[PDB]
């Protein structure tokens, strides 16, 4: 029942190295679309100058060509952003047209030739948007005087630290074909550069609260355990305390994000938890079957997948691990997160 | 036992099953007076009813009063873990219509002011939608009855004035989900079943006011609406949509291309009135003519035409990803469209001689400026 369900999941999903990469694989029979995703090891905080969101727009060019105009003409919307630790490029295609547009995206991606024009060019298109959350968009388009102070060699240089296979993830969700190198010969476009350290920079008017006491997994279950707890109880209160994640993949510890002047309430509410003993267990175990059944209805949207497989490196670990987190989350799990909060909030 | 069981294959393999029911209300949904009255019980119900119903293995209860076509319909749906996968088994169409039977009238009445709000301002939410608005007020004008436009989800006075003593209209309601003959939908095993062949006859309205001119004076927008003659399903559910996105959707729009000159565009294709909108953000004025001529001189090609049949099909495959959108697909489509792959198939098999019949049979009816 239950389990012949986690073992069906996890036989459709999987992960090997291709070439020089590493491609997350989950089939859907039948699927109308397949959903590929081409995830680059760097954002807003690895340089915290809006470099990586700079590149992202500089890497739809080569040879003069524009690669989101010859997705268009074969009939696919390739669509890009950065986050505050990858960039991502995303797109769905017919099964069919998978290999062909996927080796072609990668052309681009490891392609670290950028002339003075394209630069220039790319530079004023993204200073009219920063012309044009909040916070945490500015801080990925950086500052018109901040993607100013760099030039040719840095973005260059960059690309070839960066933008390189060991520093991908590929994702290929829906349809059943297999993705070899035979097929992506782009997978092994390598740099002199191997894979980047995990450097962040996080940089007033916010706290960062670390969530971490256990494995990676169930950092991200008592994460949003407590976030989801805390939201509860600030409504039945009525409180105006907003709470926000900040989860990377790259990242083992996760972190609450409160405002510096909702820390008071915040700081109350993290203490009003231990005191109904049976509301942390209760919460827990709605949690546990909430997350089940929104992991079933969301397994069939495509997007809704690599967003598992985002965040909780789904690929790497099973469906089973997954739901092995899930149920191994104990109000003592709680309470010691509890405590470490408490502690961050006293200093 | 059911009269037939249309079984539709090659549907995608989904992680859950649906179990839908569609009946139908056969007057037009303008002829309902107590239409306000309907919407406000129906999700007091779905409320009440998804309180008892969302416990493993369903995992979620659906229950509107939706418009399809211009026709009224109570479309019940419930999604759920197939029971080779579940710790419990699903309960029958009959114990749901038992539950939905047995829902008590002190719940509904805990239900009626939140239900009441939250229609309320769905319907001032869709009301105040600038660049809609155009749409609305164009609808309103161009058929002489607000039910098409302001009143679509329900009129403001009429909502706004409901009390509690509706809880004794909640008897008729249950009768005519429970009891109302209707359509049976099943999505199991990468197949849809369907309980009997029936299409819903469509109801466009006719356009009363021939040439509406919105003159609107208003401190800090424009929209064009377009209508089509003779219009058959391919053209209303494949043509005319492909239509849309040429025009100004599928990225370098005739629209986009043509107003660039001057130096914000968006349009639409209303299938429940058949009305093509265009909206743009002094300047106004020559947008007006330049928009104009750009529809009446408007060309086609083979080239171009192929690659928005390409992106429809995908648009229409990426609808079809979505549980919900292939279930809302054969409920709405007539005949062989039901099949996702026959429609599929339709959108492939268009030709550009289909465009040119589609041009012949376009004009304006009406222009709507804030
Ligand atoms: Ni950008």
């Amino acid at each position: 029942l239950n389990k012949s369900f986690v073992k069906k999941l996890d036989e459709s999903l999987n992960r090997k190295q291709v070439g020089s990469t590493n491609v997350t694989r989950y089939k859907i029979e039948d699927s109308y679309l397949v959903l590929a995703a081409v995830r680059v090891g760097i954002g807003g905080l690895t340089y915290h100058n809006g470099a990586a969101h700079f590149l992202e727009h500089l890497k739809f060019w080569r040879y003069g060509e524009n690669i989101y105009n010859l997705f268009f003409q074969r009939g696919a919307i390739l669509n890009a952003y950065t986050t505050l630790e990858f960039t991502d490029y995303v797109f769905l295609s017919k099964e069919e047209s998978i290999n062909e547009n996927l080796n072609l995206l990668l052309t681009f991606l490891y392609h670290h030739q950028y002339d003075e024009k394209t630069i220039s060019l790319e530079r004023n298109i993204i200073i009219n948007e920063i012309n044009g959350i909040e916070k945490e968009r500015h801080c990925i388009l950086g500052s018109a005087e901040s993607i100013s102070r760099m030039g040719r060699k840095e973005f260059e240089l960059i690309s070839q630290k960066y933008y390189t296979p060991e520093n991908t993830s590929i994702y290929v969700i829906g349809g059943n074909q297999d993705i070899d190198l035979f097929h992506i010969p782009t997978a092994v476009m390598t740099t002199q550069y191997g894979k980047p350290t995990h450097k962040v920079n996080v940089n007033k008017d916010m706290i960062l609260l670390p969530v971490e006491h256990g494995d990676y997994l169930k950092n991200r279950m008592i994460c949003h355990l407590i976030a989801d707890m805390i939201k509860h109880l600030a409504q039945q209160l009525e409180y105006d305390v907003s709470v926000g994640l900040f989860i990377s993949t790259n990242q083992h510890s996760c972190y609450l994000k409160v405002k510096k002047s909702d820390q008071k309430r915040f700081s109350s509410l993290i203490q009003q938890l231990s005191m109904d003993e049976h509301f942390i267990e209760t919460y827990i175990k709605d949690y546990q079957w909430r997350f089940m059944n929104e992991l079933v209805i969301n397994f069939n949207q495509l997007h809704n997948i690599y967003d598992y497989m985002t965040e909780y490196r789904l690929g790497e670990y099973t469906v089973a691990e997954l739901f092995g987190s899930l149920d191994s989350v104990d109000k003592l799990d709680i309470l010691a997160v509890r405590n470490e909060l408490i502690n961050q909030l006293t200093v | 036992q059911d009269p037939m069981d249309i079984k539709i294959n090659g549907i995608k393999k989904y992680t859950i099953h649906v179990l839908a029911k569609v009946s139908a209300s056969g007057m037009e949904f303008t002829q309902e007076k107590d239409f306000e009255h309907q919407l406000l019980l129906t999700d007091m119900l779905e409320t009440v009813i998804r309180k008892s119903v969302e416990v493993n293995p369903v995992l979620h209860f659906h229950l509107r009063k939706s418009i399809i076509m211009n026709h009224s319909y109570f479309i019940l749906g419930l999604n759920y873990i197939p029971p080779a996968f579940a710790t419990k088994n699903v309960k029958s169409i009959h114990e749901i219509y038992q539950a939905i039977q047995d829902v008590n009238d002190l719940q509904l009445l805990d239900e009626f002011e939140k239900s009441k709000e939250k229609l309320i301002n769905k319907i001032q939410q869709y009301k105040h939608s600038d660049s809609h608005s155009g749409s609305i007020r164009l609808k309103d004008r161009l058929f002489a009855d607000k039910k098409y436009g302001s009143d679509r989800l329900g009129n403001f006075e009429k909502m706004n004035k409901i009390t509690d003593n509706i809880i004794y209209a909640a008897p008729d309601m249950v009768n005519k989900i429970c009891e109302g003959d209707g359509l049976f939908y099943h999505i199991n095993d990468g197949a849809i079943h369907i309980s009997n062949i029936k299409d819903f006859n469509y109801y466009i309205p006719a356009v009363i006011n021939e040439g509406v001119e919105d003159i609107r004076t208003d401190f800090s927008i424009l929209t064009c609406a377009y209508t089509f003659e003779h219009v058959t399903d391919l053209e209303r559910e494949i043509l005319i949509p492909m239509f849309d996105g040429y025009i100004g959707k599928y990225g370098h729009s005739v629209l986009f291309k043509t107003l660039r000159l001057v130096d914000h565009i968006s349009s639409h294709y209303d299938q429940e009135s058949n009305l093509l909108f265009i909206t743009v953000l002094n300047q106004l004025s020559t947008i007006l003519t330049k928009i104009q001529h750009t529809i009446e001189s408007i060309e086609f090609d083979s080239v171009s035409f192929s690659l928005s049949k390409v992106m429809f099909e995908n648009e229409s495959r990426f609808r079809f990803e979505d549980i919900n959108g292939l279930l809302s697909h054969v409920i709405k489509q007539h005949g062989e469209y039901k099949n996702p792959e026959s429609f599929l198939k339709a959108i492939q098999n268009t030709d550009i001689a289909d465009f040119y019949r589609l041009k012949a049979n376009m004009r304006w009816v009406g222009t709507s400026i804030v």
